């Protein structure tokens, strides 16, 4: 009697052996994990976990051994490096203490003069680019224009130059301050693209976007460097 | 005709950067003497951290 | 690490780590089923 | 048979009563670290006990998995007494039978061979599970409140019941998880070794089981021996087979070893303190990094500091330093340019030898792609990812296209390799170090042209490179005189630190030692840098730049790893100037020579 | 399963090609009633996903009305009853869970 | 403790396997082609236990060959149902079995048809005794075997039916269809295509044998002098293991043969393909990396995996005549160069990974970019083979032709007069008989350097290498220590085709010469 009956939500997971660390010789192993109720989808593929489980042992319709079953977990809890690279998840919700300092910081009449002074511990000079870089990161006049045609509020800046003096290097700390950054360059990288890319998913035949740094970096800054090999 | 971009590319810089900023200077005896000692005061002692 | 699991301490609590690659699908399994037999006109239930 | 009790108690008495060599009874060492280790096997030797009764041998070659029934018990005897209550943490003790004589080529095993001991050679691939299986087997009931009772499980086959304890019933009998106990199990390949296989024929292959904890004691592609026992395997699922009723066979092994881990251990450390402060063992060890040829030192200075590395560091949780040291390596194509790091393959330790496209194990990316079996899916990484703490050796650099460059300059900008593929995205750290080879456009060095002119590649990957290591031909009568000798040697024949310990002393810096500079009066540097670099502008046409001064300090600290000194010392700088300027000068073009003596006023 | 909500009895009736008396039948083709089936399967909306992860989608059972109201690729809001229908594993034997579907009205 | 196995050979006649004929089925007969694939050697079941899981009763005497499961009788008649049995897997009879495939000979296949196959099986001691891609003969029985996968052809198939008269009231009627394969079942295998020594010794006493072989090493072949050598030599190894590390080395020798069109360069691998035993000839366009190198099949008919004789597999211990070399793909000359940089050859599908052996050598014919030999180039930019792959050749033999009419005259004397009926304008001075059998003594020579020999040898590659300096004039190419490496395992051909077993430089000399020969003018 379906309609007087009561559900539950469970996921099936795998993890594998991260692949920094294995056997030079062969592929990584891994194990069918599974977990139920809310502990399901508090995990994203490609963030990096330590399980508590139940190793345990199920029996699968093969097609192995003569006499044998296949090993998993039953997750019972679950726990993560805070969060695994940039993800669009971001907190506003900050603390009355928070908002009590940052208001007291804006009232340091010096505030730009140290934040120049902040943002680059290492780099000499480049007074002139950093100044700007300060300006990038708080966006700016987002207008949406009654017609619908909005103007971007954010800024767009180039360093150009013969190698060295930080052209490269000022991206690496604004991919560590500014909240959700990407680091790409030009022709994308290895199995990422700049932009968006749209593919068939290889099970259910279902086109999806896949990915790229504008579509990742929705909300914050994209850093690209070797700009002449788009 | 050459490998990858071509002059069109002339506008897209100029056009599309809100700012470009061209840094470049040339070997100043006190400049690399100033940039190196503070980039020494980096790698160790930590005087910078 | 994986590579150290054994079929000693099968059913223990195990701490391990890694990559979670894939995610599946949020199939739906019973904790409550209510159930009437389709000539006796007679109701149980079941918990799990 | 009853006669087993006679068996037992004569090797019973063989065990306890065996001495060889001193009088010692040698099996009491066996067993005790057998026990204190907690280990699960014995070993046992076929010529002792074969030169006490060699019946027990025949009847083991014979019939060994009957007589096996025997062994366990009476070591597990003889265990028990030597250790009360041993038999409440390790159920029982298999035997590693051993130095067993009759090996065959895994050609020749055939129809009198199985259920018979035998010893046999191959290459292991293709290790598939580390998965448990049944050796305690126990039923619930459901027609009444209570189990089954302890079954042991026969490797080959399975077990049914019909009595039940409380009742006799049909109802279902189902193992219960919450006891039935698990011994490891695991297939394995093996395959006979190419290099022992008469003209023309194909290497036979066999399906081979390791058990009992020898799960995980070797890795592909070595050379391997055991012990085991050769049988048909009927398991079910063979009436399928049309014609002839012909039956699979396989080997179960007893005993595997690897020799047809490596590490730093108190006895052994110390002599490499002592060996460390004795007279300038740098040139001692750049002999030592190349057995094969007299060469010539300015490669091998390089290769050695990319194998000692540098420190990295941190400014307070950012602008991260790169420890690596890179390498370049190039030369006309007659130079010796794989086979150097060929040696590095062996001596480094997490150290892969990547080639680009096909014939490579690893293609020099990180992927999410197929694997066959149940059509599994996991990352492959590149080899800067599965050597994130070592070395990753590339062969003919040039040669590759688009994305199998813009992984590796990805990896030497910044470390971290990006993947956004199959609905995974991940930062892989690689934090790998290079040693490139690669070849002039057209051979001939051309050397009145810059090596940036000479080679296809740009300055901006190839500035990554702190480090470029270039050769010439030599006419003279000094090549001719030497190396003809040295290739002839190596014909006619069908100092230095001996290379395990070379190789451990790598090993046993790395994990230990991060020499900081001092700035008492280290500012010297930006004086030399500041005469070098600004000379090198008016007369030369390529710039000295920061990105070399960098390399200085963390070429410098390798030799003080190498030393194994607390802190860079002022002439490690003097080490690392003359190899950072031998670099740059000999990348110019032959109008450099200007600069050979300009650089003299230091040398 | 697809013509009331609640779980009523199934009736496996079959199909007559005999009379009760015994007699031959004839089928009446088009004097029997008929109605269409369709069932369309919707996926999350590209642009609202956190993107990046993978698309899931579940499937939509239209009665005879709106069957000529959808075509692939359009956006479209379905109102309906998510139903958890069969009885996968627990009867028959065996592991996978119950056929979850909406009723889209 | 018997088994036995039994055989008659020598039969009256041969049949070619295009003409097995049903009329023949269990019948003895004599067969011959090329063997394609071996397998795994297994156990068959013969004489096996059966026990009753109703009693611990056993029966031994068997039904074996097929319906090898159910014996008729209990020895107690009585059991709750008779017919019924179990398997014992200890106490059985068990012989080595074998599947070999077979292939026509291309010798005699129809005009159109294809090389047909079949599948012929092998027990006992006859097994192992098959060797793939070569010329087998066999005799033995026309076995005929179930197939299934005839369902779908044209014309009725029996089936069979159990029949219902004369009992009463008592695929439920009994029915089965009985289609069939045609295999074979050998008995016997040979590997089909005294006074020697005293011919043996006689040749090697004697001063001239070796410039005798260089002009019968391929005796209808006019001038061309170098290539003959280079061919003689490439019949003759080099000590592969010569190293003291425990790594092997290169001791085979590569040859490519160079020039215009017209040159009779292709004859040589036709000669060599029909005289040295282990060797194989391929078109070189008409080829994929998948045929030289081995392919798998991938753990089909419920055995495991089995290997693919791939063509350069094959050709271990010898030549593989590539012909039109360039025409091949980027694909498939990586595929040779990975199996030249290593003797080893390494596969890789569906997990299963193999190390195959492997060691050859390579006789390759290739083409100018146009056809015609630009004298004034290098032969990197004219031969356009990259130059890793153009690595690891010993030799490169270069022909250009022009009208020299003391040449053309005899010349088109010796094309005409070879058009009279088997006549001896091509009679060497002595014939394979002899030539094949001395090289095999010559092979099992193995022969070694000398002390004088090495310390000569190190100023002739001095000797050469100056021939560099000033140049560019009479030299074409760059040489480097693999030229060294060349003249070595050179060395030991000459030393082999004397048959000296501790060599002296003034042979060597020879080499060196050959080595001089091969390079080329440029213009200034
Ligand atoms: N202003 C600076 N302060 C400190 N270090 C610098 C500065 N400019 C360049 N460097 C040095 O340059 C290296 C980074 O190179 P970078 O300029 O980022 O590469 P690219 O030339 O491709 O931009 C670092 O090792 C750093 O020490
Ligand atoms: N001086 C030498 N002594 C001994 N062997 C040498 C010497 N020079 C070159 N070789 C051999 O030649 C080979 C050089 O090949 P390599 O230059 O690495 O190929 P590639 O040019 O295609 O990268 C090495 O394997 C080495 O064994
Ligand atoms: N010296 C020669 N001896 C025998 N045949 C020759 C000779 N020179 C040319 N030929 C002729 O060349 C033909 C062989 O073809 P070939 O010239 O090898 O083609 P390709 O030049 O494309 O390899 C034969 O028909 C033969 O008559
Ligand atoms: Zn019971
Ligand atoms: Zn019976």
């Amino acid at each position: 009697i379906h309609e007087s009956s009561k559900f539950i939500d469970q996921q099936f997971l795998k993890l594998q052996e991260i692949p920094e660390l294995v056997p030079v010789g062969e592929m990584p192993r891994n194990l069918t994990m599974t977990c139920d109720r809310y502990l399901t989808n508090k995990v994203i593929p490609g963030t990096r976990v330590t399980i508590v489980g139940i190793y345990s042992i199920y029996n699968s319709k093969n097609g192995s051994g003569v006499a044998i079953r296949t090993p998993y977990i039953k997750i019972l809890g679950i726990q993560s490096d805070v969060e695994t690279s940039s993800i669009w998840n971001s907190v506003t919700m900050f603390t009355e203490e928070e908002e009590e300092e940052f208001l007291q910081l804006s009232r340091n009449p010096k505030l730009y003069e140290i934040l120049t002074n902040s943002i680059a511990p290492s780099i000499f000079g480049n007074e002139d680019i950093k100044k700007a870089i300060v300006c990038l990161l708080m966006g700016g006049s987002k207008k949406i224009l009654p017609d619908g045609m909005r103007l971007r509020g954010d800024i767009n800046v180039l360093l150009l130059g013969d190698p060295g003096t930080a052209k490269s290097q000022l991206l690496k700390f604004v991919e560590k301050v500014s909240p959700i950054a990407v680091y790409t360059s030009g022709k994308g990288s290895s199995a990422a693209g700049l932009t968006a890319s749209v593919q068939r998913d290889p099970m259910t035949r279902e086109f999806y976007l896949e990915g790229g740094a504008m579509v990742l970096a929705d909300g914050g800054v994209v850093c690209i460097d070797e700009f002449d090999k788009m | 005709k050459s490998p990858g971009d071509n002059i069109d590319f002339q506008t897209t810089i100029l056009s599309r950067f809100d700012m470009i900023f061209i840094v470049k200077d040339d070997h100043n005896e006190e400049r690399d003497i100033s940039i190196a000692n503070h980039v020494i005061n980096i790698h160790t002692g930590n005087a910078n951290a | 690490p994986l590579r150290d699991l054994d079929s000693e301490h099968v059913s223990k609590i195990v701490r391990l780590s890694g990559i979670i690659i894939s995610t599946s699908v949020l199939s739906s399994r019973a904790t409550y089923l209510s159930i009437m037999c389709r000539n006796c006109r007679h109701t149980t239930s079941i918990t799990i | 048979p009853n006669v087993s009790r006679t068996i037992a108690r004569e090797l019973k008495s063989f065990l306890l009563e065996y001495t060889d060599e001193t009088g010692r009874s040698v099996y009491g060492a066996r067993i005790r670290t057998l026990g204190e280790m907690n280990s699960e096997s014995l070993e046992v030797n076929y010529r002792h006990l074969a030169e006490s009764k060699a019946i027990l041998a025949l009847f083991l070659a014979k019939c060994p998995e009957e007589m096996l029934k025997i062994f366990d018990l009476v070591a597990m005897e003889a265990t028990e007494l030597h250790y009360p209550d041993y038999a409440r943490i390790h159920s029982e003790i298999h035997v590693r039978i051993s130095d067993f004589p009759t090996i065959y080529s895994l050609r020749e095993l055939r129809e009198s061979n199985l259920s018979s001991l035998v010893r046999v050679t191959g290459v292991v691939t293709r290790r598939t599970g580390v998965f448990p299986q049944l050796k305690y087997v126990k039923f619930n009931c459901l027609k009444c409140g209570s189990i089954l009772g302890p079954f042991f499980q026969d490797s080959n086959e399975e077990i049914r019941i019909s009595f039940c304890t409380n009742c006799k019933s049909k109802g279902p009998f189902r193992v219960n998880g919450e006891k039935t106990v698990y011994r490891n199990y695991q297939r394995v390949t093996l395959q006979e070794a190419p290099g022992t296989v008469p003209p023309g024929r194909l290497p036979r292959h066999r399906e081979v089981i390791l058990l009992a904890d020898l799960v995980d004691v070797s890795k592909p592609g070595e050379e391997v021996e055991v012990t085991g026992i050769y049988k048909n395997n009927y398991d079910g699922n063979l009436n399928a087979k049309n014609g002839f009723p012909v039956f699979a066979t396989i080997i179960e092994a007893n005993s595997i070893k690897r020799r047809e881990v490596f590490s730093w251990t108190e006895e052994e450390e110390r002599e490499f303190r002592k060996i460390s402060r004795d007279r300038g063992i740098i040139d001692k060890i750049i002999s030592s990094m190349a057995p094969s040829i007299y060469g010539h030192r300015d490669i091998k200075t390089a290769v050695a500091c990319s194998l000692f590395g540098g420190v990295p560091k941190n400014v307070n949780g950012k602008h991260s330093i790169r420890g690596d040291i890179n390498v370049l390596l190039l030369g006309d194509p007659g130079t010796a340019k794989s086979q150097i790091l060929k040696y590095v393959e062996k001596t480094a330790h997490r150290a892969v030898f990547a080639t680009g496209q096909g014939a490579s194990a690893v293609g020099l990316t990180a992927s999410v792609r197929k694997d066959p079996i149940t059509k599994e899916w996991t990352l492959e990484g590149g080899a800067l990812v599965l050597a994130d703490k070592g070395v990753c050796l590339i062969d003919e650099f040039d040669k590759m296209n688009d994305q199998d460059r813009t992984s590796i300059h990805e990896a030497m900008e910044q470390q971290s390799i990006s993947i956004s593929k199959a609905g995974i995205v991940t930062t892989l750290q690689a934090r790998c170090s290079i040693i490139a080879a690669a070849n002039p456009n057209g051979g001939r060095y051309n050397s009145t042209l810059p090596l940036a002119q000479n080679v296809s590649l740009t300055e901006p990957i190839l500035s990554r490179f702190d480090i470029l290591c270039v050769v010439r031909d030599l006419v003279d009568e000094e090549a001719d005189e030497r190396l003809a000798t040295f290739v002839v040697d190596s014909h006619v024949r069908s100092s230095p630190i001996p290379q395990e310990l070379l190789m451990k002393y790598i090993h046993y810096a790395r994990t230990k030692i991060y020499p900081k500079l001092h700035q008492m009066d280290m500012d010297k540097v930006s004086r030399v840098y500041a005469d070098l670099r600004r000379e090198s502008i008016s007369t030369g046409s390529f710039p000295i730049t920061v990105r070399h001064l960098e390399s200085i300090l963390r070429i410098a600290e390798s030799f003080a790893k190498m030393r194994l000194s607390e802190f860079v010392s002022s002439y490690d700088l003097d080490r690392a100037i003359k190899v950072v300027v031998d670099s740059f000068v000999d990348a110019q073009k032959v109008s450099v020579r200007r600069q050979l003596r300009r650089s003299f006023a230091i040398y | 399963a697809t013509t009331t909500l609640t779980t009523r009895i199934p009736t496996p009736a079959i199909y007559p090609t005999e009379d009760t008396e015994g007699n031959k039948l004839t089928t009446e083709y088009g004097y029997s009633t008929f109605i269409d089936h369709q069932r369309i399967t919707v996926q999350e909306m590209p642009e609202m996903a956190p993107a990046g992860q993978l698309p899931r989608s579940i499937d939509v059972i239209l009665d005879d009305d709106l069957v000529d109201k959808t075509k692939p690729g359009d956006r479209v809001n379905v109102v309906g009853v998510f139903k958890s229908l069969g009885a996968g594993g627990m009867n028959q034997s065996n592991l996978i869970g119950f056929k979850t579907l909406i009723l889209g009205n | 403790e018997r088994v036995f196995q039994i055989s008659f050979f020598n039969l009256p006649t041969v049949h070619r396997i295009r003409d097995i004929r049903s009329e023949k089925i269990g019948s003895l007969l004599s067969i011959s082609g090329t063997v394609t694939r071996t397998s795994e050697v297994r156990p068959e079941l013969y004489k096996a236990s059966f026990t009753c899981d109703m009693c611990r009763a056993i029966v031994d005497n068997v039904e074996q060959s097929f319906k090898y499961t159910e014996p008729t009788f209990c020895p107690n008649p009585s059991c709750e149902n008779r017919a019924f049995w179990t398997l014992n897997v200890t106490r059985s009879r068990f012989l080595d079995w074998q599947k070999v495939r077979i292939q026509e000979n291309a010798n005699e296949i129809p005009t159109g048809s294809m090389p047909r196959t079949l599948d012929v099986i092998l027990r006992g001691d006859s097994v192992e005794r098959a060797k793939p891609g070569d010329r087998c003969k066999f005799t033995g029985v026309e076995i005929v075997v179930p197939d299934v996968t005839q369902l779908g052809l044209p014309g009725v198939k029996p089936s069979s039916t159990l029949d219902t008269r004369g009992i009463s009231k008592t695929r439920s009627l009994g029915v089965r269809d009985l289609t069939y394969k045609i295999s074979f079942l050998a008995c016997h295998v040979i590997s089909i295509g005294s006074d020697e020594i005293n011919e043996l010794k006689e040749m090697v006493k004697d001063e001239h044998i070796y410039d005798k072989l260089v002009r019968s090493i391929a005796p209808a072949v006019f001038g061309h002098e170098a290539v003959k050598k280079g061919i003689l030599l490439q019949m003759l190894g080099g000590v592969h293991k010569s190293t003291v590390e425990g790594i092997k080395l290169r001791g085979d020798i590569n040859i490519c043969v160079v020039g215009d069109p017209s040159t009779s360069k292709s004859q040589f691998l036709k000669y060599v393909v029909g005289f040295a035993p282990r060797s194989v000839y391929t078109s070189g366009k008409a080829s994929s990396a998948a045929g030289l190198t081995a392919a798998v099949v991938r753990d089909e008919e419920g055995g495991d995996y089995t290997i693919e004789a791939g063509a350069l597999m094959l050709a271990d211990n010898g030549i593989c005549c590539i012909d039109e070399f360039d025409k091949m793909d980027i694909s498939d000359q990586v595929a040779i160069h990975e199996a030249m940089e290593q003797q080893t050859i390494s596969i890789a599908k569906a997990g299963i990974h193999a190390t195959l052996n492997a060691r050859t050598s390579i006789l390759a014919a290739a083409n100018p970019v146009g056809g015609r030999y630009n004298r004034k180039l290098s032969l990197r930019g004219n031969l356009n083979m990259t130059a890793p792959i153009m690595s690891r050749f010993d030799l490169f033999f270069v022909i250009l032709d022009d009208c020299n009419e003391k040449i053309d005259t005899e010349l088109a004397s010796h094309i005409v007069d070879l058009h009279m009926k088997r006549d001896e304008a091509i009679e060497p001075p002595f014939s394979a008989e002899q030539l094949r059998r001395y090289i095999k003594y010559a092979r099992t020579f193995k022969p070694i350097l000398t002390k004088e020999a090495r310390s000569y040898l190190v100023e002739k590659y001095k000797e050469l290498r100056k021939d560099d300096a000033q140049g560019f004039s009479r030299s074409s190419y760059r040489i480097t220590v693999r030229q060294l490496e060349s003249m070595i395992r050179l060395s030991e051909a000459i030393a082999r085709a004397n048959c000296v077993d501790e060599i002296t430089p003034s042979f060597i000399a020879e080499a060196y010469d050959l080595l001089r020969q091969s390079i080329i003018r440029v213009d200034v």
